[PDB]
């Protein structure tokens, strides 16, 4: 057996295991929210004694 | 008219317009005011 192959055969799949491991990301969304305040209306108010 | 009872009535809320006579230089106007109607008369002064 050459030295190569022994580095290889030390290898062994009880030897080494690889597992696979991943993180949850939320998927990105892109939305637009626009807000307007209530609507404003002009007032005009005249006051006298008699009324 | 409006105005001018408006101005009669600031002084007492009770009074109420009854007649109303402006005299101008060349001509006198008289105007009677009641709810339903206002009668307006325009006479040259004498």
């Amino acid at each position: 057996h050459d030295e190569e192959a022994i580095k290889q055969t030390l290898r062994n799949k009880f030897n080494y295991n690889t597992r696979e491991c991943q993180t949850i990301n939320p998927s990105i969304r892109e939305r637009g929210v626009s807000t307007e305040p209530p609507p404003s209306d002009t007032i005009c108010g005249n006051i006298t004694q008699w009324e | 008219t409006k105005k001018a009872r408006s101005v009669v009535r600031d002084l007492d809320p009770t009074n109420d317009l009854v007649f109303l006579r402006i005299q101008t230089k060349l001509n006198e106007i008289m105007v009677a005011p009641d709810d339903e109607f206002s009668l307006i008369v325009i006479q040259t002064k004498g």
